[PDB]
RNA sequence: AAACUUUCAACAACGGAUCUCUUGGUUCUCGCAUCGAUGAAGAACGCAGCGAAAUGCGAUACGUAAUGUGAAUUGCAGAAUUCCGUGAAUCAUCGAAUCUUUGAACGCACAUUGCGCCCCUUGGUAUUCCAGGGGGCAUGCCUGUUUGAGCGUCAUU
RNA sequence: CUAUCUAGCGAAACCACAGCCAAGGGAACGGGCUUGGCAGAAUCAGCGGGGAAAGAAGACCCUGUUGAGCUUGACUCUAGU
RNA sequence: CGUGGAGGUCAGUGACGAAGCCUAGACCGUAAGGUCGGGUCGAACGGCCUCUAGUGCAGAUCUUGGUGGUAGUAGCAAAUAUUCAAAUGAGAACUUUGAAGACUGAAGUGGGGAAAGGUUCCACGUCAACAGCAGUUGGACGUGGGUUAGUCGAUCCUAAGAGAUGGGGAAGCUCCGUUUCAAAGGCCUGCAGGCCACCAUCGAAAGGGAAUCCGGUUAAGAUUCCGGAACCUGG
RNA sequence: GUCGAAUUUGGGUAUAGGGGCGAAAGACUAAUCGAACCAUCUAGUAGCUGGUUCCUGCCGAAGUUUCCCUCAGGAUAGCAG
RNA sequence: UUGACCUCAAAUCAGGUAGGAGUACCCGCUGAACUUAAGCAUAUCAAUAAGCGGAGGAAAAGAAACCAACCGGGAUUGCCUUAGUAACGGCGAGUGAAGCGGCAAAAGCUCAAAUUUGAAAUCUGGUACCUUCGGUGCCCGAGUUGUAAUUUGGAGAGGGCAACUUUGGGGCCGUUCCUUGUCUAUGUUCCUUGGAACAGGACGUCAUAGAGGGUGAGAAUCCCGUGUGGCGAGGAGUGCGGUUCUUUGUAAAGUGCCUUCGAAGAGUCGAGUUGUUUGGGAAUGCAGCUCUAAGUGGGUGGUAAAUUCCAUCUAAAGCUAAAUAUUGGCGAGAGACCGAUAGCGAACAAGUACAGUGAUGGAAAGAUGAAAAGAACUUUGAAAAGAGAGUGAAAAAGUACGUGAAAUUGUUGAAAGGGAAGGGCAUUUGAUCAGACA
């Protein structure tokens, strides 16, 4: 019913919306469930850091055409450029992408150093079996920063 | 205080458990302490009680008296003992029911099996 | 009916055996709460419904 | 959600003599007959019956919280709050209570115990070894049979045993200068704790 | 007590026979007695008896029959395993890792390496 | 004045409220993924020494075997051929078997305890009849095997 | 044969509390209220004036922005043809 | 003010008696209500500061249960009718036996069965409950016993009719049809011979239908048992 | 009233719910029929009827306007806190 | 005549498989109304419930015929927000998404279209043997109306030149993870009460164990267990480690530059119309019918049509874990929940008893005591039973049994009473009662 001045509303409530009704109780339970998760493929990840490697942006529409963001893939270009191919490079924890044709040179330049400093910075066993035989990180995310 | 997730502290389940535990389990439940000399022998407190056993009561109205072990009736988680018996007006001799818990014990059905396990659990 | 399937006749012999009393032994059984049968069955009163 | 609702009654409506709650409908049992659904009818549906999207838990403003924690660490200053609760700090060398680091390296709850017997928490801790009583409530069949009373927080900085010596003194919490629960430093909100600093914690708090 | 499989299972198919046959015979005699008297618990050891030894008959011709298709490719449906229907069905190990060729040589050629990133 | 009516207390009755209890319910979170023609779920019937049911099992019938524990069960009697044993228990565990008649249900039927057919074997003189035992007889689809039809169709006698 | 009295058995509808009347006034017909008449335990069989007696949230009537059945050159559609 | 429950606190009360209940005994409070004393009872409970709510009943022809006046009342009155004596037993209007009278009067209150019922049928014991009184009796209660088939029926045949198959429609559970646009087999003599074919199946304890009667017997069974005499089918 | 035919009847069989049957009454369709029974949607909605639980204190109304398929109801103003 | 082929059949042929159940969640299909609109038909409820099909442990979806128009991003799914927005609509009630951005979780890829043509190199089955989830030989068979190798558009193939780079399958033990089993401290000392001490007091002891439970009443220290550690059993397996053998191999991959090229899914796309659905608006998707394409092309670019540019993808074939869902099933752990007229309908022989022809409907019902020690024996009576006696802490606990309320009823006691009772003020009378001092 309409009564004294109010703001109008529109709540929708009409359509048995009891029924489906989501809850999150196991807000925590999950958390739990998720540091779990990582944390036990890490441990039999073979120290590969838990996240492959993701390219440099710049980040669409007028909003956010300032803004520079991690993606997806790395351009074949650019990784011919550091000077190897995206096969190796996805044995490798690279993450690469056939789409995002590079078009800006400071991008290509960009993307094509951290796959440089990456190269550089890693350290790869034998195809063989001993090696030195560990030390773990599971960044990736954090040690080349964007 | 608890630290294993596994277990839980609820008064139901536990009470549960132990009114619907069978034989075996309750063997375990029905545990006795020992004598000061038997725990100064083999260097251990207590044991699951049988048959044949000699005994001596601690506790309750028919407090120290003495005997051996005419029955085990795990069915109602109770003790049946030789020179244990109140007459009724009938004049009838009838067992008394006792919680192992409350005696001590002083001598030992024992078996090989007994003794393997005697020396199985140390006594640390 | 003096005509009467085997079928029938099966579960005649079934209630004539399910309509009894209490054997008595179970009532001095430890921890018991059976007093008296409350499924019994007279053809007087209630069917069976065959 | 199905509760009072099992049923299939339907009213008989008015003209026989009865009031038009829904009746079950049927024969040759008790229940025939009877008042079904409602909250005023046994067997029924309970008024507003309880739901899971009630709102259990509160956000408050962390700043809030962050007051809150820093007004009660003040009270733990005076003696006349925790004397006030009944923490038992009639005697008290000096308050507020700071002990050198080497408590954290206690493994032996034997050991601490007789550390704070000696520095004088010994009342207290008998302040929890007596009130250890029944409750009053309903409860005890829901696995809270035991009431007594909260004793001192001991504050570290560094856990080398001292958490685990004291996991089994009953009343004795601990926690980590980084943590401070409130729900520890005013139980009850009721303001004014027995604490007792370690030195490094004491030192770490600016 | 009674008897015991362990001292049947050195015995063979026709000694068996004529133990079985000795329990069926006692069996009927002690039914006769159990209406003479009032009751007859010396009834259940026979009838167990009767239940090893048919056991034991049992798997000595299973046993038998096993070692007759040991090795063979269908074996009877009553002697393969039982594990469950959809199980029964779903694929091998071998059959689940069957593989092109394409993709061996992609394999061998680009396999997952171990990496690290310290320095 | 009794009786009778009414009120109040005690005691006793009808009744099962209250309080205390609780091997139950409810709700939440976690973890897992396993029905069935290799015959399920479900049903009916029957099974114990002494049981009606519940429960459990299927003519091996409150169960069999193997394994672990290692001396019970229990209302009564019976056991104990033991109790330093390949060995008690309604124990636990469970990987080997039994698994009535049914049921998707599969010889055909099914208000029927109804009527047939094939193989092997056994009794009666029996290839032919009767009976007993044992094993078999659904449909659709696929892969293939063998036999096969078609002036559909090829080559040659 | 009943009712009636007895042996034994043994319900029900209904029940604000209850049960003598007049007049007044009153929701304009009171068992109660005001003023008067009166007023003695416990009662039995019948009795059918009153208890605006009980039976039944009125079936007539009006309403409801409640329905249903039926009809029809009402509005709107429709299987069919 | 008060109820359930939670945090905190009275190093709170308590088996030398907790809460709970009764108490024309008392006290405080305007009051909501609180406290105390006595009796009963037997295991947990409270005061205070806070929190939280499925939170306080006289009603709703409210719900469930229970008890009352009505009331030892209404009333137990159709079917012609009972009576005497014995035995029994604690006890007999009603049980049994016996004797009298009386009925139904074969279109029966008889005897037999189909449907349906399911052990009620029968024996012994037995009356707490039912038999609207009674109860020594019982279609009750308790425990047991008892239902015998080549010839009776079912089993077979088909009727009205239902209902698979091949097929066709249907998104689909399924619907239609049962001389169906089907490559629908079995009869004799491993095979050569040879002839035929709308070929599911179910559907009647009254229809059609192979054949049995006697006499005897039980507490309760019989064309089923016994004795005897026959018949039919198949081989 | 009828009582030898349009009779009566058992058993089997067919017809199922906006459907069935109907020597036609809107009759019958399991005590249910101007649309069966069971479950569900469904706690359908209801401007209408009934009910709505402890104290004390302080304050204290309206039944009028205007518009409404509006006249047993709402909104708005007014009274009140 | 003989032998093939194509097609279609049969067989209790050899071997296989589908059915049904369950169905919380999942993919679909079909598909309402009450209701709301203060009426009502559109609209809403609702693309829901009911009905039908079919799966899994997760499904489904997914590697762009995309989002966009920025300097562009870059499979999918879910959370936050976008947003109660753009939009829809008797523009009334109402409904109502998507991009962007942040996070979670992460993974890519295969078929067709190509001459193996100096050699069907492919595959089922049968059969002997074997180191058997399989393998060698032989045979039969399928197959060119096309099985293998290559390539999948991010490309790629063919040739030419030029070098460079790298490989595998075993056994072995260990480790990992499950199934699990076992060992892993502390008083039952004295006194009080009590039937029992698990209460009180004193005296102690262990504590990475004071969680819980049982035990004749609140038990850290009586028992199980708790906690912390250890020792084994059986199994899965390849994640990891370590060993130890072969040697693939004259065979596979990758890498450069020149050159020729470079196949790319049709009764589909698209359009019209009809119906439905959508926020989708000159038409969001889907389906029916009618029309029906092209290869510097096609789809889209949220206002229809014509014209010219631009931009982005590349359909009509396909696979793919995790994040996510889950009143079902199984195993756990918890709760400011209900506490026997409550909470699942069911705390118990409950989907039972019982009703109904049937579909369906559907109950009520917990508590002696520490232990039956469940009342021996006597007496009255036919007996039930009573009275005794007797056990028990209590029989005011005696199987109608914890406590045991009220209505209601009996006895006793007190009191009143002329057609009601009850109540307020006041007081007598009666019965009873507290309270003050040394």
């Amino acid at each position: 019913a309409i009564s004294k001045n109010l703001p109008i509303l529109k709540n929708h409530f009409r359509k048995h919306w009891q029924e489906r009704v989501k809850v999150h109780f196991d807000q925590a339970g999950k958390k739990v469930s998720r540091r779990n998760a990582r944390a036990t493929r890490a441990a039999k990840i073979a120290p590969r850091p838990l996240d492959l490697l993701r390219p440099v942006v710049r980040a669409p529409t007028v909003k956010y055409n300032r803004k520079v963001r991690a993606g997806r893939g790395f351009t074949l270009a650019e990784v011919k450029a550091a000077g190897l191919t995206a096969a190796y490079a996805r044995t490798i924890g690279i993450a690469v992408d056939h789409r995002r044709q590079n078009r800006n040179q400071e991008i290509f330049d960009a993307n094509v150093q951290r796959l440089k400093e990456y190269q550089s910075k890693i350290i790869v066993f034998p195809r063989n079996g001993k090696a030195p035989e560990a030390e773990q990180v599971l960044s990736a995310a954090a040690t080349f920063p964007i | 205080a608890k630290q294993s997730l596994d277990v839980s502290s609820d008064r139901r389940k536990a009470r549960k458990a132990y009114f619907t535990a069978p034989s075996s389990q309750r063997r375990v439940l029905l545990s006795a302490p020992l004598s000061k000399e038997l725990r100064a022998q083999y260097g251990i407190k207590a044991l699951p009680i049988r048959r044949d056993d000699e005994v001596l009561v601690v506790r309750g109205s028919k407090k120290g008296q003495e005997g051996k072990i005419s029955s085990v009736y795990r069915l109602k988680f109770a003790v049946q003992v030789d020179k244990v018996t109140k007459e009724k007006v009938n004049g009838a001799s009838v067992p008394i029911n006792l919680h192992p818990s409350k005696l001590v014990i002083t001598k030992l059905h024992l078996d090989k099996d007994r003794k393997a396990l005697i020396q199985r659990k140390g006594g640390k | 009916a003096a005509q009467k399937s085997f079928r029938i006749k099966q579960k005649m012999a079934k209630a004539k055996k399910q309509n009894r009393p209490l054997p008595q032994w179970i009532r001095l059984r430890t921890n018991n709460t059976i007093r008296y049968n409350a499924k019994r069955r007279n053809w007087r009163r209630t069917k069976m419904n065959i | 959600e199905k509760a009072g609702h099992q049923t299939s009654a339907e009213s008989w409506g008015t003209g026989r003599a009865v009031a038009r709650i829904p009746r079950v409908g049927g024969g040759g049992t008790g229940r025939s007959g009877q008042g079904a659904f409602g909250n005023m009818c046994r067997g029924g549906r309970m008024f507003a019956p309880t739901k899971t999207w009630r709102k259990w838990n509160v956000k408050v403003n962390h700043n809030e919280k962050r007051y809150a924690t820093a007004s009660a660490i003040a009270a733990t200053a005076v003696a006349s709050l925790v004397l006030a609760r009944g923490h038992r700090v009639e005697k008290i060398p000096e308050i507020p209570l700071v002990v050198s680091t080497d408590l954290e390296s206690i493994q032996k709850t034997k050991e601490a115990v007789a550390a704070l017997k000696a520095v004088g928490a010994h009342s207290d801790l008998l302040k929890v070894l007596k009130s250890k009583k029944l409750r009053a409530g309903k409860g005890k069949y829901r696995n809270r049979r035991w009431t007594q009373r909260r004793g001192p927080l001991v504050v570290y900085a560094e856990d080398n045993g001292i958490v685990k010596a004291l996991r089994n003194v009953p009343g004795v919490e601990t926690a980590n200068v980084a943590s401070l629960n409130l729900l520890q430093l005013a139980p009850g909100a009721h303001l004014g704790r027995f604490v007792i600093w370690t030195e490094a914690a004491f030192t770490k708090l600016d | 007590a009674g008897v015991k499989a362990y001292e049947l299972r050195t015995k063979s198919k026709e000694q068996l026979a004529s133990q079985l046959v000795d329990l069926k015979k006692e069996l009927a005699e002690l039914k006769v007695q159990k209406l003479s008297r009032p009751s007859l618990p010396k009834i259940k050891t026979v009838r167990k008896s009767i239940a090893c030894v048919l056991t034991v008959i049992n798997e000595q011709q299973r046993e038998a029959v096993r070692q007759l298709y040991k090795g063979k490719k269908y074996q009877p449906k009553d002697l393969r395993a039982k594990k469950t229907r959809a199980l029964r069905r779903a694929l091998t190990k071998f059959e689940a890792s069957q593989v092109t060729e394409k993709q061996r040589k992609k394999q061998i050629a680009f396999p997952q390496r171990k990496y690290a990133i310290k320095a």
